[PDB]
Parts: C-alpha cells; structure tokens; sequence
C-alpha cells in the first residue's frame, strides 16, 4: 500500500495529465516513500483505472533533502471543462500530508484530451487584433491615481484625459468595486462617457471591474458594461473563484466582450518556493477557464518568466527545465493570453518590455510633471520608438538610451 | 548588417525597388530586408512600402539564415538546387538544430517529403533525445541519424503502453517505418514480432 | 512612516488586521508596519499601523495591527474585503514572509452581510436532533462505483444509525458515474432509510460545478428531489460561487455544507499566507451552515480558538487561544463545526469533550460492513454524550465507557478489537 | 494530385481517419483517384486531407480502398453534422470515380470527449430499469385503431410480460389518431401494468415531429405522464434533431430509443452510399441509449457494429469489418436492437449471438398476454440454458421444446 502508487519502469500515455511536484520529506522518510505517498493522497487516499503513479523521482540538484516527482493521473478522473475539478482533486488535501515538510506543484500538463473540453478565451490574442484593430505593436495603458475618494464625474475626467492623450486602455483600481463614496453604477456611466468622447478615431476601452459578491450580481454589471457598449471587462479570479471566472469568460464570449484577468492575490499562494502552487500552473488553468489579457507582471527569475509566458502564448511548447517547463505541452489550436505586464515600470524601461514580449502584450504602467495627457503621449512616443527600432534591427538593451513633441523629454529629464 | 557582394554600392531607395519587383531570388534579398532596415524602416509601414508582412519577413530572414549555415558545410549540390523556390517554410523549422546535425535534418525532410507539422516534430525527436540519458532499449538507437532519434521517439511512445490494442503495434508499426539503422530494425523486430 | 502611529485608538467602526511578518535585513520594523499599512490601503481612506509588538521568542518576526476605515470595504462582500486587504500586500520586497493572522470585524460591517443560511439552532430545529454531536461518514470505495451501488451503500449507511452521509470531494462528475445519476441513487436511498427509522437522514450531495449555471442546475434538482442539504467548496470554487448558493440555500431552505478543500496551500506554513482563523470568519459571513474544522486527536489551542470564534457570539481577546481582536457577532448565527481526519470510535469520548453538543463528527473499514459501521458509532456517541451529562470524565474514564457499551453492543465490540 | 497522395505518412493521434471504397472510371489510375478523394472532402497546408493507403479490393476488379487522414483542426467540437458534410459532402459526386461508399471512420480520442454521447448508456440503463442478467423483451403493437382501444393492447402486452412495446415508427400524429391522446392512454396503461406486475415497463413512445418545438413538447408530456423512454428517427428527422432530444433526454433523465427508418436508402448497396456502421458510430457521438441494429437470424459485418457500439476498445479486424481501432475514452455504449423475422424460434441464437447486453423486438400468436408469456419463457430458458453450459446454436431445439411443456403458451408459439 505504501508503495506501488510508484511505479519507476511506467510510461505515461498520451491521454494522461502528468503533474510535477517539489517536496521536502520529514526526516526518517524515504524520497520515493514520499513520492508514493503523494500520488496516492492525490489520488485514492477496478482501482487501478481510478489511481495515480508516481513514474519518476530525481533529486533537486543543488538542494539537500528535496526532490522532484512526477506523478501521472487517468484521464477518467477529471469532470469534462472543469478547472475546479481538476484543482479539488489535485491540490485538495496532498499539501496537508504529514510525512513532508512542505510541498510545492510546480507543473502540470494537459492532455489534449482534456484541453479540448475547455472553451478557451473566449477570443484570443488574433481576435483581439482584430476586434481592436491594433497591430504591429504591444498595446499601452495606465491605472488612475487619485484612486479613492474621487466623484464620478471626475474619476471620468481622469479616464477621458489618458484615453485621449493616447493609451488604449485605462484600468479601474482592484480595490474599487462599489464603495459608499462610489458607486458602480455611476463610475460606469461616466467612463463610458469618456470612452465616447475620446473614442482618435480609434478603439479605446478601459477595464470595468465587474468582480462581484455573487453570480447575479456579477452578471448585472457586466450587462450594464455591454449595454454601455464596452469593449472590454475584468476581474480578480484568484479571490472571486475560478467558478465565478468560467461564467464570466462564457457570458463574454456569446456577448464579444473582452476579458481582462487580474491575479490580485496570488502573493498568497505562490511567492515562496518551497510550498504552495507555481504561477505557471495557475495560468495554464485560466488559459483553459478564461481571459484574453493576464497579468504576468514584469521582467525589469527571467528564466521562470519567460517559461510561462510562452506557456500561454504558443501552441506547442517544448520541455525545458531551464526555463521551468517541465512537460512538453500542445494546445491543440487553443488561442492564448496576451500577458500584462505591470508593476515598476516607466518609459525609460520601455526598450526591454518591447523585447522581452515582443509584440502580443500589454504594458500597464502606474506621475508625469504636466497633467495626464502627456504621460499618456510621452508612453505612446516611448513604445512606438521602441518598435520602429527593433522592427530596425537594432539593439535596445545597448543602445535603448538612444532610442528614447517635448512630453517624452519632460519624462526622461525627470528620470 | 552583411549585404550580399552583388548589392554592395546600392542605396536604400534601390533596395527598395529590387524588393517591391521581386527582381532576385528569396535568398537573394532576404539580406536586403535586413540591411534595409538599419536605414529607416519598419515592416508595418513596409507592407505598404514593399508589401510583404512581417511574419514572412522574419521567415525569409530565418530561412535565408539557416540555408547558409547549411551551404557552408558538407553536403551535395543538389538539396540547395532544390531550395530555390518555396523553401523558406520549411527551413524555419529546422532553425532548433545545431550547424551539425543541420545537414543530416535536410536530408531526411526532403526525402520523405515532409510539410511543417513533421519537421516540427522530427526536429523536436532529435532535441528531446539527448536529455533521455537512462531508458529501456536508448544505446540501441544512434544519435547522427534522424530517422533514429524520430525512431526511439516512437518507441517510448509505445514501450509501456497497454497490452498490444493495435495502439501500441500501430505506434510500433510507425517507429518502424522511420528508422533507418539495423540495430533499431532488429530490435523493434524482436518488440513488435516475436520474443 | 506616514502610515504608523504609535499612539491611536481604533474606531468601533474600525476593520482591524492582525499581520506577523519577518523584515529583510535592514529593515526596521517600524517601516515594514507602515509599509503593510500602505500597501493594503492605498486620509480617510488610509490604513493606519497602530502597534508592532515583537513576537516572544522568534528573531527578526513582529507583529503588525492595522486599522482601516469602514468605508473601504463593499457592503456585503467577503471578495472586496479580501481583495482589499490580501491581495498584493504578500508580494513586496522589504519583508521576507508575512502571514495573516487575524481580523476584526466591525458590527457596522458584519450586520451587511447575510451569515449562515440558518446557523446552528435553526439547522438543529430543522433536522429535529437534539442533545447529542451528529454523526456521519464517507463512502469507500470512493472512485469507479455505479450509482447504483453507490446508493446501495449510501442506504446501508443511513440505515444502520448516521445523520449523515458525504460524497468523495473529488467527484462532482466524472466519465464514470454521472451527477444526474448519482443525485437520483442517494435520494432513494435517503428515502427509504428515512422511513424505515422515522428520522431525518441526509447526504451532503456535492453540487460543486465549473459554472454558476451548473452550479445552480445541481443545487435545484437537489432541490426537487427533497435533499435536505448539500456541500460545496468555498476554496476551489470561490467565494462569488459560494455566496450565490449561500444565499440560494436560504431562500430554498436548504443547509449548506462546507468543506475546506485547498485549504493547505494557504494556511500550513505558519511564516507565510492567511491563517485558517480568518477564512474561518470570512466563511460565517459568506454563508455556510456546517464548516470543516479538522480534528484535534485523530495546535490544540488556536483550533479551539476559532472554533469558538465561528460559534460564539462574543469572543474576548486572548492570544493564548490566537484571538488577537476581541470580535462581537452582533447576533449573527455560527457556524457548525465539523471534526474528521483520523477518527474512529476509539476518539470518540475526546472528541464529544473537545467539541461539545453543537458539532458533527465525520468518521473514516468496520469488520462486518456498513451498517454495523455506522451502529458501532452511534453507540459510542450516545454511550460518551450520556457519561459526559452524568459527570463521567470523558479524558480518563473513557476507555471503560467504549468498553462498557461494547460489551452492550456486539458491533461496538467488534469496533473496538484494536 | 501528388500534394494530396503521400504514400509515407503516418497519422498523427489526432487525426479522423477515414476508409473508402470506390471505383474509378476507366483511364484513371487508383492513386489519382485517392488523391481526388482526399482533395474534394478538404481544403493552409495544415487543411487538408492526405491519402496514405491504397490497396486493391481482394477479389475485385476496379476496386479498391483508399485511406484518407484529417486534421482535427477541421472538426467542430461536438458536431456530427459538421463532421458529415465535411466527409460526405461532396464526394459522392465527384466524376472521375464511378461510385464510392464510405467504409469506416476513426474518431480521435481528442474530438469524442467533445461529444455527450449517449445519454445514460448501458449501465446506467440497466440500472435505471432494474433489470440485470438478461436481454430484454418487446414487441410493435398490430393493428400498426382509438386511443383507447391502442391503450388496451399495450396494457395487456405489457401486463402479460414484455418489458418494452413499441409504437409504429410511421404514426405520429394522424386525422385517426393524436399524439396527444395516444400519450394518455399509453401511459395509463403502463401505469397500471407496473401497479400489477411490480415491474418497470416502458413504451417507445414516437416523439418524432415537424418541429423541433413541436418535438419538445412530445416530450414534455411524455415526460410529464412518467414515461422512462421515448423514441426519434434519427436519419429522416436528422442529427441536428437528434442531438438536440439527447440533451434534452440527459438534462431530464429520459431514456432515448433511435430507429434507422431509410438507412437503406443510404447503405444497401455494396458499392456506394454510407455504410451503416459509420452511421452507428455517428449516433453513439450524438445520442441514443438504444439503436436497431437489425437481426440475422452478413454476420461477420453484423458483430463488427455490435462491438463498435458497445465496447470501450475495437482492435481494427478487416475480416469483422473494422478498418480502424477505435478507442471510445470510456464513453458509454448503445444497447443494440434485433429485429425483423424474429419469433421464439429464433430465442437460441439471438441470446448466443448478441449476450445479454441487447434488446430483442418481436413481431401474431395464436392465442397478446400469450405471445408476450411465449417469449418470456423462451428467452427466460434460453439464458438459464447458456449460463448452465449447453449450446444454443444446436441444443436450442430441445430448450424451447422442454420450455415449451412448462408454459402451453410458448407450446403453442412452438406448434407453428
């Protein structure tokens, strides 16, 4: 009982979903007693068709007392469509096990199988293009400050300055959702309302936070959001629910709404390395629930980034550990997330965003000297430079204090 | 960037007009783009320039890159008589593979005749081969060959798979179909056709 | 240090947290306090760090209390108050780890949300149980049954003497058994238990779902076919999900179960993450009737800590228990405990001291299967509820009331052979 | 021609395969015809069809098969109807062959878990009915008449023991008689036949309709009566109004019994049109718990689709008629239907032939109760024989004539 739930001479099938883990065992306990014990928990804890296998165990090189498993589950085991199933049964009670000291999931790959019950984003990065009609560059935005304590009305002013002075998108903060000093409803009139007015000559949007108490009332925002005509929505998935995420990306996909996943908690989960759930896993999950935009955050480790951003991106991903991918995945012609970057970043970063992401991202940056609209132009002049350059040939780590109308000067003098 | 020794004492306006006519070959002025582009140019903008969008452009970049590397090497005259006429899609995706083991890659693809989703994945045989270092049957299956590396791939596929199932023999009867030793041959033999 | 002050007394209207955090090298506490304030809260709408008392024993980790105003939190929504106070804070550089510890609840906050579906006098008026823990268990074999036979079991169960039976956490629908199935197998069985003992039996059906809508066709038809109560998983699914069905289940009159699934990944660190305590809290707000609490035999303190804090209406301050807020109910319904992991009748005199009347204990393999099963338990719980209401000391006599009632019951003897 | 046929390819896991059959016209060489196949049903070149196989037909003269790979990517999710048009479409009319018959059809794993399936399926049907150990029973009521006097035949054969009976596949709402009516007195009559008996029994009510709103409604109320099961014909009504009765049937927990009324329009000849095993694995992708598969009492032909329908795993056996091993990924299977010739005469074979795991319908006794007790007995004995070890193909004889001495009812089926 203790072992056979470890299986060394096993070879995965193609329709199975692998899973890789990084643990530490309590000292008396054997690595490959710990991987058994893992795949069991996971699994168990005709049985042989409902079981888990632990198909290889290998130590983390450089690390004392801790090591890697991977573990392999039946297709048979997942409900059809459902990242909630796939987590309860995953990563439901295995972190809670006695005889390890802590254990972290660090991948995990999805037959196609099962990739193919998911409806995906509900567009995609290639549909996004074209709904958006913006190529041949990443897309720019901004967040509001003042954040709280802000009229309607003015808060619409706000948006309606950055809009017009050259962002394509302008993000409500993920601390505002309906306030006493604010309600949805009117924030929601008001920036339509700059939207309309900005709206150039181009597609504009800004992403209405329709996260919500409950499904209902999630709906009844989001409603209003298409009502308004808004091309774009977001919301928290990892404090909402990945139930309430996968009626949403439903709900925009029959309605042509984008969608827009902030990751507004995962802190929580993922910043230590020894224990909890790798980002990477969380997103290859919301890629199957939902989203066309997620944030990745930025670059400016790189490797484990860069992994990911790939992950969620391209159709065919090759196993590479150096860049923390573990399994080699298809999506089977699944459209992918544009990341968003975020987080420390200015127009004088803007040489490396362009080429660490090259053209299907968004960078969302956080004041400038003159008011809001020349911070707005001074990012649009900044990204745009940056593109012709690269679109060049030339080298924007080395000569990207070259490659950055005297609003764009006013930001680089500053800093 | 390097220009090729034809084009050396033009200006940009005549790079310009040798793409928008299509007056050479695509190894011809896939440099042409490249230089182009240090004066002045985007591709976007190009498309109404020259016409040509950015995916094929960094296609015909690449396909131009990785003929070279193979022409500057051992090899017969033939395959690149051969890449002279729509060889740029699949030449971009043997772009994973070292100058070495380059050469052998062509060979096997043009053979065969193959499109991109199996020149993908054969590429992908080779550059998952090395990292298998401890398997059942690995020494059996060469490395300088592709048709082996694809070989051994189809092996483990189906090595511990279910009992027969015509899937495991179908996925057997494909791994012999590729290979190209005679260790790899009589040692499927001895898996798909008597112990 | 804008956002500390050493000197500030809470409002009554005040939401407080209560944050351990260990600071980089070079870091003062002091600007790592702030730093939590700031980062959570952006003058009226600024958090203010009042206090970073150090923590007893432990180098370079303090304590951090933070007081944020009311009008920061959105009426009635457990995801605004989380997303507000946990969302990015555990991500910044000048602090190593930071857990959560605790959180206040103001009555002015508290009173905006609904609270259990029915809490824990309603749910025993409507079950009609009375004096005595509530029994239940699982079933095994968990994966690959029929419905059929899964309802087989389910009756054997019921029908031996549980209040109530739980669907394996893993199994919503799956390729092998379908839910549409499964529901109509677990209600005959329920059925018919129900009738041939004259009392209320259920099962906590599991209504989990990938959708809101599914989630809602799942809970109806439990529903339709008279199921008195169902589950759900606040964690995996989220708290929108278990807010909606929460408050579903108050207008159908439904109970609502909770289990705690994912729960590690956030709280079994004790240097990182958000303390079970305050989801704990967060939970009695959202909904839920009976909570997953996880037992003590099969800390000691800090789990009898939030055990009361879910089921009392006004716990004091004590941080020997891990309440670090005195919190005030203000009449709001608790939260029905439920202990499992490790359990069988052997524990049973621990666990009806531990937990006392107002608590469900859900076991586990008996020798001669279910039903005997389930009588062995029944004994056991009556045997310990009633030495316990005489004076019997449950922590030492307890070996000889199991033995006492074993002789009585040939299957509580044949339980006890261990 | 030569971008299409490529004699050294090997198909991907993904990929639908089909087999076709087909003879070219004179002056055009087999190649090129395969290659024309794997063009018309397809296309971008990761769009189309490739040709990989082609061999003759043994014994034929200007026939042979021709092997024809799809890429997933060409396939809506869960749609039969797209995945015929893109097969079947056009190819049938393509000039250089003279005819063309589709053979066999591998579904990728990847495209079946995009499909619901049957609604319960077997196991769950068996359970749902609480009949287990057996083939089950029933018959098409003759006259093929009121309401009531409809009602009354239905109660009594039913009452006399079948567990099913049929309404005929052609009436579905007539000048003579309304579906409305004949609902309400079926289901009386099943009601009081299950009061009697203890049993469950059923009738196939046809819910076949004009309309898609007008086929819900017939089975609103057939489900409002209480009826387990209903019935729909597949090919005239087609798949969109099939699947969409599926569904309906899963969400409320109906069982479903397909008919393949006009399948010969579509397979009987050898040479050209649809064979109808690729119909029966279209059906179990789209719906159905119950199909006719027909009696035979080509055999081999016959067995090849009871496996398809039924099992988790087909290994590919051209001697069977499977061209392709077909992996269902635990999808459930359809319960097969026999039919057509068949009295308790035929009892041995049909429960030897096709297990327990079937439907038998029967046809006219000399004496309704009778003939439903006539069957009961024979196929009662026919199992009992089987489990105990003799052999139905030669000692069937003897069964049916000792069971015949039990019951005078089944002598009397016996004695003609």
């Amino acid at each position: 009982y203790k072992l056979t739930y470890y299986t060394p001479d096993y070879t995965p099938k193609d329709t199975d979903l692998l899973a890789a883990f990084r643990f530490s065992p309590q000292p008396g306990v054997p690595a490959d007693e710990a991987g058994a014990a893992i795949a069991a928990e996971s699994s168990t804890g005709d049985m042989d068709r409902y079981k888990g296998k632990c198909y290889h165990i290998e130590p983390v090189q450089g690390e004392e007392n801790s090591y890697f498993a991977f573990i392999a589950y039946p297709l048979d085991l997942f409900e059809e469509g459902s990242v909630t199933n796939i987590l309860t049964s995953i990563v439901g009670n295995v972190f809670g096990f006695k005889a390890i000291r802590s254990l972290r999931l660090e991948d995990i790959r999805f037959p196609v199988a099962l990739v193919k019950t998911f409806q995906g984003p509900p567009h995609g990065i290639q549909v996004e293009r074209d709904l958006l009609n913006k190529y041949g560059r990443p897309m720019l935005g901004c967040t509001i400050k003042p954040k709280l304590g802000l009229s309607a009305k003015n808060y619409g002013r706000a948006v309606y300055e950055c809009l017009r002075g050259g962002l394509d998108f302008t993000k409500d903060d993920e601390n505002i959702n309906s306030q006493p000093f604010q309600r949805w409803r009117d924030r929601f009139l008001f920036v339509a309302d700059a939207i309309h007015k900005s709206q150039t000559g181009e597609i504009k949007g800004h992403y209405l936070n329709v996260t919500a108490p409950t499904c209902e009332e999630m709906m009844k925002r989001a409603e209003f959001a298409k009502e308004l005509g808004m091309p774009i929505i977001m919301h928290d998935f990892l404090t909402a629910g990945f139930t309430a995420n996968t009626t949403l990306a439903k709900w925009c996909r029959d309605n042509g709404v984008l969608l827009h996943i902030h990751r507004a908690m995962h802190a929580v989960i993922d910043r230590q390395r020894n224990h909890g759930i790798h980002f990477r896993v969380l997103a290859k999950c919301l890629r199957l629930s939902g989203g066309d935009h997620l944030h990745s955050g930025t670059v400016v480790d790189k490797a484990s980034t860069l992994g990911f951003v790939d992950l969620m991106r391209e159709d065919h991903i090759e196993a590479d550990r150096s860049r923390g991918v573990f399994f080699t995945q298809d999506w089977a012609s699944m459209p992918g997330v544009l990341p968003v970057a975020s987080g420390g970043i200015h127009v004088w970063h803007m040489p490396a965003l362009v080429e660490i992401f090259g053209d299907d991202s968004v960078l969302q940056f956080g004041g400038h000297p003159w008011g809001n609209a020349p911070g707005a132009t001074a990012n649009r002049v900044a990204l745009e430079a940056c593109v012709q350059a690269r679109n060049e040939g030339r080298d924007l780590y080395r000569e990207g204090g070259d490659i950055l109308s005297p609003e764009l000067a006013a930001a680089l003098d500053l800093w | 960037s390097p220009i090729p020794t034809q084009f050396r004492s033009l200006d940009s306006a005549g790079k310009i007009e040798i793409l928008a006519g299509r007056m050479a070959l695509w190894f011809e002025y896939a440099p042409l783009i490249s230089s182009l582009y240090t004066d002045g140019f985007t591709p976007p903008t190009i498309e109404e320039l020259t016409g040509i969008s950015s995916i094929e452009q960094n296609r015909l970049i690449v396909g131009a890159q990785v003929r070279d590397s193979i022409l500057q090497s051992i090899h017969e005259p033939e395959l690149i008589s051969a890449f002279d006429t729509g060889g740029a899609e699949l030449l971009y995706e043997i772009r994973l593979l070292s100058t070495t083991q380059r050469v052998a890659a062509a060979t096997f693809i043009i053979d065969r005749n193959i499109d991109s989703k199996g020149a993908q994945d054969l590429a992908r045989a080779i550059k998952d081969y090395p990292n298998r270092r401890g398997d059942v049957g690995w020494l059996d299956f060469d490395y300088n060959l592709p048709g082996d590396c694809l070989s051994f791939l189809y092996y483990r596929q189906s090595r511990e798979n279910k009992n027969p199932s015509d899937q495991r023999t179908s996925m057997l009867l494909q791994a012999l179909g590729v290979a190209e030793s005679e260790k790899a041959k009589n040692r499927l033999n001895t898996e798909l056709y008597g112990d």
